[PDB]
């Protein structure tokens, strides 16, 4: 799998699209993922939630109207979601948080 | 079943806390809007009940954001997630 921050950024700057063990989070509802379960890898081997639409609630990552962000879980190896993720902008700003979304790093 | 008992929350950050507790949400929640968006759509257990209690006396503290944290609960409903809200 492409799981770390350097493996997924590098990934989407190379191909402009996730790896291919991300689903996001209504496709894997779809498969039976039970979230306070854990259950991910029960429903989806190998595979992490990634690709959904981040919002940017509290706006600290730039943001314009022309410009969509998505998110995806990075070091995620099965069971209980973790706090960090990969934050990625449709004009391939790259991002990073490793403490559930309350600072976040440029990367690229 | 979570209960927010507004009378008794001081600040937004107590606000978020209470959350965590009574969600059981993860020991690494972010205590923040992005988080709780995480929290309420990839971690916490269906169905859920959030009974928020007294929100008009949230909206009297000086910080903002009560208002902000309502709406990421019903976006997560919007979105498919198993969430009842009960403003009393």
């Amino acid at each position: 799998v492409i799981n770390t921050f350097d493996g997924v950024a590098d990934y989407l700057q190379t191909y402009h699209k996730l790896p291919d063990n991300y689903i996001t989070k209504s496709e894997a509802q779809a498969l039976g993922w039970v979230a306070s379960k854990g259950n991910l890898c029960d429903v989806a081997p190998g595979k992490s939630i990634g690709g959904d639409i981040f919002s940017n609630r509290e706006g600290k990552l730039p943001g314009k109207s022309g410009r969509t962000w998505r998110e995806a879980d990075i070091n995620y190896t099965c069971g209980f979601r973790n706090s960090d993720r990969i934050l990625y902008s449709s004009d391939w700003l790259i991002y990073k948080t490793t403490d559930h979304y309350q600072t976040f790093t440029k990367i690229r | 079943k979570a209960v927010i008992n507004g009378e008794q929350i001081r600040s937004i950050s107590d606000l978020h806390q209470t959350l965590k507790k009574e969600l059981a949400l993860p020991e690494y929640y972010g205590e923040n809007l992005d988080a709780l968006w995480d929290a309420l759509t990839g971690w916490v257990e269906y169905p859920l009940v959030l009974e928020w209690r007294q929100f008009e006396q949230c909206k009297q503290l000086t910080e903002n954001g009560c208002e902000s944290v309502l709406q990421v609960f019903r976006e997560a409903k919007a979105e498919g997630a198993d969430i009842t809200i009960i403003l009393s």
